[PDB]
């Protein structure tokens, strides 16, 4: 119903973090609607226009020498002192996969299928999860979601396997996280 | 001891 | 290749005259601040008790950025902001197990403004009950996502529709979730 | 594999309002997704965005005959071209195809989704209504929108949510510019 | 605003790709074939209403690889940053068990225009009656792409579309099968 | 056909 135009500015303070604290970079950056004008990058050392729409913004900051000390000084007073306010409970935040395997369909053996392992629950997102069959790696016929993030410090991925189930086999789903101290396992003996 | 929140200069008028 | 990321994201926007600031660590927000009540709201309870921010920080800052903002206006020649509607999945938090408590996720993505009315429908009703929600999330890509949420008790007599409305989409789009029992 | 990438666009644009009455013309050039130089019909000359185009806005802005050239542009490029694809590509249209069926095999007085699915037309604007016993049903409609499938035509799935009784019947009703009369398709509930 | 008329073009190295499209509300009029020097119309019974002298196409992209090599040392030898596609599987049209049908693989919000698409049945490569659009643009310019395969519904064959980019970790497939 | 599309052409770059 609305006849108006829509205006955004958008401002992003970023510490990015390497090896701990050893090397911080600090990237001060402003956006009109979703264009970077301006930025300050502590590996370059002063305002930088990204579009023409900066230029003013940057020679009139960089003449701001005041200004220019402490957005120099921010990779400590910003983002090393951030790091540790929140390190005890996002750097150090482990949460354990769950892990359920089931068949995508109800059916007799003999018949294609889909199994289906959903991890849930757990954080931070680097995982691997992988398929076995009767002991040995399946590398083909893997449909995965990838990293769901779910708004909430949790992540989800669900990773199926192409099969056609007999009578023998057992399907190994395992999963590697950081908050494991070894691999994590679920079978599903065809059914 | 809390977060500290980055301030920013005002733009060339 | 870096470790992690912290941002303080703000916006302000024109006319609506919406601001906000909060921080975020790996894409997940640690907290944001209600410009309304002048109050750090913590993603999880939890974290309120592990830190603090003083709320009034920010309130200057969105100042500065509402000034900024007007500046910018003028200097673009008043060039307006083009509507990019999101994309919206419904997903659970885990698997549907009959008798567990679960999660309905609807995932708003990719879009701009960080303006959006999301209802969730049971059975074509809107529900409040236990229901929660994010604010906007900052994307690498400038645009933004948020995520709204509905504790539900798993039956095969319900369906789900998360109504997600924005500038950018010609009808309200409804995102369809049922657990079907064959 | 593994040895780096560069990546040149330009786009002509030409953007149509009421017809060709009004037309405006955009030159835009592309190191990657960076725009850094832009001729725009409304402007008359070249602009740098980023610092990267201000050599070619300036080499540029200098060739009186080329600026000429570029702000006759909405004339000889855009009006013209419009002119030689209007018969095909504007007046285009082509008939849809509808079918309805229920999204799951359901025993009665369970929910269901009604699908009507509305496949290969064009162009996009459609309208899909559902009825039943032909009473417009307004809530539980649930719509894809408008899939592009590449190849010059669109489908679009617009389902209803119900719990289907015996006797009942639901229509699914399409209009769009190929019709001249609206498309009607029955399910009837078993 | 009731329609939009893009020409869009690409150059990429070391590659040594060029394009040379238009667009018409986000559907290709034509390309060139760099390769035959050949206009290629997206439906043939565009070739019978219009025509376009491909010989044009050349010489634009000898002046934006030019033009890039120029841009490339500008930039100082900036590199373009991967952005891994989305990829959605569907139907041309409802599906009913031995009804001719066609599987469409969308290939989204990704660059550099550098793709494999792969069709899987049953894990195995399919390419009977296959095509493919060439990259098309995007407003965010980022690329778009579509592959399709023709196909006789059954119980027995699962799909995939597989694809391979250098934004992806490893290579993506999107399943359909039959319900 | 009835009529040929115009290709719009690009200036060369600043070298
Ligand atoms: C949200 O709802 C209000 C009033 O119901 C409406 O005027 C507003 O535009 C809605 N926002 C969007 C983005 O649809
Ligand atoms: C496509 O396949 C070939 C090998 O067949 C490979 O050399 C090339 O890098 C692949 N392209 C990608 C991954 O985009
Ligand atoms: C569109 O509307 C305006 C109203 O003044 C009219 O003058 C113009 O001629 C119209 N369109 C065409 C195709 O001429």
């Amino acid at each position: 119903g609305d006849t108006r135009p829509r205006f955004l500015e958008q401002v992003k303070h970023e510490c990015h973090f390497f090896n701990g604290t050893e090397r911080v970079r600090f990237l001060d950056r402003y956006f009109y609607h979703q264009e970077e004008y301006v930025r300050f990058d502590s590996d370059v050392g002063e305002y930088r226009a990204v579009t023409e729409l900066g230029r003013p913004d940057a020679e009139y900051w960089n003449s701001q020498k005041d200004l220019l000390e402490q957005k120099r000084a921010a990779v400590d007073t910003y983002c090393r002192h951030n790091y540790g306010v929140g390190e005890s409970f996002t750097v150090q935040r482990r949460v354990y996969p769950e892990v359920t395997v089931y068949p995508a369909k109800t059916q007799p053996l003999q018949h294609h299928n889909l199994l289906v392992c959903s991890v849930n629950g757990f954080y931070p997102g680097s995982i691997e999860v992988r398929w076995f069959r009767n002991g040995q790696e399946e590398k083909t016929g893997v449909v995965s979601t990838g990293l769901i993030q779910n708004g909430d410090w949790t992540f989800q991925t669900l990773v199926m396997l192409e099969t056609v189930p007999r009578s023998g086999e057992v399907y190994t789903c395992q999963v590697e996280h950081p908050s494991l101290t070894s691999p994590l396992t679920v079978e599903w003996r065809a059914r | 001891a809390g977060f500290k929140g980055e301030q920013g200069p005002k733009g060339e008028p | 290749k870096e470790e992690h990321v912290i941002i303080q994201a703000e916006f302000y926007l024109n006319p609506d005259q919406s601001g906000e600031f909060m921080f975020d660590f790996d894409g997940d927000e640690i907290f944001h601040v209600d410009m309304a009540k002048k109050e750090t709201v913590w993603r999880l309870r939890e974290f309120g008790r592990f830190a603090s921010f003083e709320a009034q920080g920010a309130l200057a800052n969105i100042a500065v950025d509402k000034a900024n903002l007007e500046i910018m206006t003028k200097r673009s020649n008043y060039t307006p902001i083009t509507n990019v509607p999101p994309e919206v999945t419904v997903l659970t938090n885990s698997p549907v197990e009959l008798r567990e408590p679960n999660v309905l996720i609807c995932f708003i993505d990719k879009f701009t403004p960080p303006v959006v009315n999301v209802t969730w429908l049971r059975n074509g009703k809107p529900v409040t009950t236990g229901v929660s929600e994010t604010v906007f999330l900052p994307r690498e890509d400038h645009l933004f996502r948020k995520f709204h949420y509905l504790p539900f008790l798993p039956s095969t007599e319900d369906v789900y529709d998360c109504r997600v409305e924005h500038w950018g989409l010609d009808e309200p789009l409804l995102k369809h979730w049922e657990f079907d029992a064959s």
